[PDB]
């Protein structure tokens, strides 16, 4: 019973580790483009001076 | 992203302190053996015994 | 121009604020200084109980941490403010703290400042009337409790018994207030211990008014007055003061008398520091808020 | 409190023994006689009786 | 004319306006750090409630608190009108900004 | 408890840091905008002279 | 704009003073442990330890 | 009675650098804050040219 | 103007689902400690029988 | 915040100071033995001893 | 003899890397501050053009 409490509940930490690399990046990127996002509507003040 | 509160942190903090509770648990039943602790555990066996 | 005007007052007061947390912080680091020397003389002392212990070298011990003591009392000051080694020939030195400036309503100014009693529980050997919380003798008695009452405008402390609440309930006494009679004996709440009061114009001295009575059916209508006597059952004093401990050859119960009336010295001086650090937290709370009310 | 044979519960609100005894109450084992209210200790807490 | 005599008496409402607001920005300051003061009271009141501790402490805690609470009161005021600390034996006393 | 309070409370910085942003770029274009309104009525004195 | 004062300056100052105090409280914790302080936290504890 | 003392004392670790790494999070935001209400105050040197 | 109205009236919506999701985790929370609490009992009894 | 002084670093300081003395202490004591080593110990177990 | 000329010569480097860093950021600042105090002279051209 233990053992299959075990197969149905426990997860392989392997790709559970992937997706945690995988979503670092992820987040990484996202932010990046936000920044990006951010500081690209700056480009309008150049036409008023 | 709030700065103030971190709910991953309070959950990985729960699991510590439930890991840690757990791990002085059978440290105290594998340095003293006693499957039954002093009286902490099932009192009745306790009792009996 | 009034609001400047204010303005630079709470920043003198600010200022005057973060000088009495200086001294507060210093004054505390001496009772902490003094909490950890009492508490290894009652340890030696502890230690003493032994009859096969030499009690020599222990008096030497506590000679050196005497001397520590002493040490830390005088130290401890900042500008000459040390909120130690008051002089209790009054018995009531009061020191203050500037506070805040407040502007009255009606077109009034003045300035607030916190109050700091040095009375007999937070002086640190009394410079003159060697009356302070070291260099005395405490009382030790089972059931009795060290009042202080004001006699002809002088105060005193008065060892006296006291009764428990629960004991006096079941006997059948009638209440009333603070004042009890359980029978021919009447008693007084003067504080959270009940204790024995005579009637009224016995001791004739102008004692303080501890309560006064009505009616109330059966309860004469008079002013009590705490009993200055009614001495304790087993009256035990401690042998020597802190400040003049000798072991040599002192016995069981002058080192039990001893202990205890370390022990009592410490509960008060523990109490003392307690004091210190609310003080300094209250003085944190109020240079934070002076702060706040000068930004806005 | 049992009514009768059977036990039960019962809530019932408590009067501090300083109220009572500073508006001038006779006191006698467990009882309270303040007024015309007499109040009673059942454990440690003084009720109405 | 009389559309500029209506254009000054708003010049002097709005002066007046910036003083009530920084009147009752100055109230509400004092009245956050007494919130505070009292939540703080509160805990240790509700962790003395324990037998185990000693009362005297927390008298003295209590005591230094409610000092703090008059500090606060007498000392949050800005102009005179403080909005606290009033008198209530005439029952209700009101006060007004000019809006 | 203080996980509700965080959710109720706290605000999630990004969204801020776009509108400081935004708010930048809106307060230099008034800026602009005031400078060319203010400069644009000494167009007068031309004629006068 | 107000040239002579900057209300969300001294709001700045104070946030970072607040924070500067509780930064300061939280590297003592961490550095000497005492969860409860010299006497400056909540005294009966202190006096009872 | 040691035990005791610890229980009533002693502070987890975990939490307290969860603080620190919160609080110097805010110190930054908050200095980068106060940076940005300084640079904010001499835009209106525009209109004066 | 009524497409701002209703954008107003889903941020009230946001805050009021923000409270009831708060509600809805301490409430299962507390249902959590009593399922474990009540399988502790059936346990202790199916050993008492 | 000032840099002439720091507070934090001077409590730790102190609190680096009273780990490196009882550090020795315990040094020696488990280099040598001796619980009373010297009559900088309880000097009466010494003195006996 | 070689303890006491240890105690009597040798320094608690703690306190010197903390006099080293306030020293350093002390220059720092007066640096910045010399710098700002050689530009702040140019001011004056402006008046004369």
């Amino acid at each position: 019973i233990e053992s299959g409490v075990g197969r149905l509940v426990d997860a392989d930490m392997n790709e559970e580790s992937t997706r945690l690399k995988a979503l670092q990046t992820q987040q990484q990127l996202a932010i990046q483009a936000l920044s990006i996002a951010n500081s690209d509507s700056q480009n309008v003040l150049s036409l008023f001076r | 992203t709030s700065i103030l509160t971190n709910n991953s942190a309070m959950a990985a903090l729960s699991g510590v302190r439930s890991i840690s509770s757990s791990m002085e648990d059978t440290q105290s039943r594998i340095s003293s053996g006693l499957r039954v602790g002093s009286a902490s555990d099932n009192a009745a066996y306790w009792s009996i015994a | 121009t009034t609001m400047r005007s204010d303005n630079q007052a709470l920043s003198a007061v600010q200022d005057a604020l973060g000088l009495g947390a200086a001294k507060v912080d210093t004054a505390y680091s001496g009772m902490e200084s003094a909490i950890e020397v009492v508490k290894e003389i009652k340890a030696k002392l502890v230690a003493a109980t032994e009859d096969g212990v030499d009690k020599a070298k222990i008096q030497e011990e506590i000679t050196q941490l005497k001397d520590q003591l002493t040490s830390i009392a005088d130290a401890a000051s900042f500008s000459g403010e040390n909120w130690l080694q008051a002089d209790l020939s009054g018995g009531a030195v009061t020191k203050s703290v500037v506070g805040s400036f407040v502007r009255d309503g009606s077109g009034s100014v003045a300035v607030k400042k916190v109050d700091y009693s040095l009375n007999a529980n937070s002086v640190l050997f009394d410079t003159v009337g060697d009356t302070g919380i070291l260099d005395k003798v405490y009382n030790v008695s089972q059931a009795s409790v060290t009042l202080t009452v004001n006699t002809n405008g002088v105060e005193s402390q008065h060892t006296v018994a006291a009764y428990s609440l629960e004991s006096l309930t079941e006997a059948g006494a009638e209440f009333q207030g603070n004042y009890a009679l359980q029978g021919g004996n009447s008693y007084v709440k003067v504080e959270n211990v009940w204790v024995r009061a005579e009637t009224a114009a016995t001791g004739a001295t102008g004692q303080e008014i501890a309560a006064t009575t009505t009616a109330a059916g059966t309860i004469t209508a008079d002013s009590w007055v705490v009993d200055v006597g009614n001495a304790p059952a087993a009256n035990v004093s401690a042998g020597q003061s802190v400040a003049n401990i000798n072991i040599v050859g002192m016995g069981a119960a002058a080192l039990d008398a001893l202990i205890s009336g370390v022990d009592a010295a410490l509960t008060d001086m523990t109490s003392a520091a307690a004091s210190l650090g609310s003080i300094s937290s209250r003085i944190d709370l109020q240079s934070e808020f002076v702060n706040k009310l000068s930004d806005s």
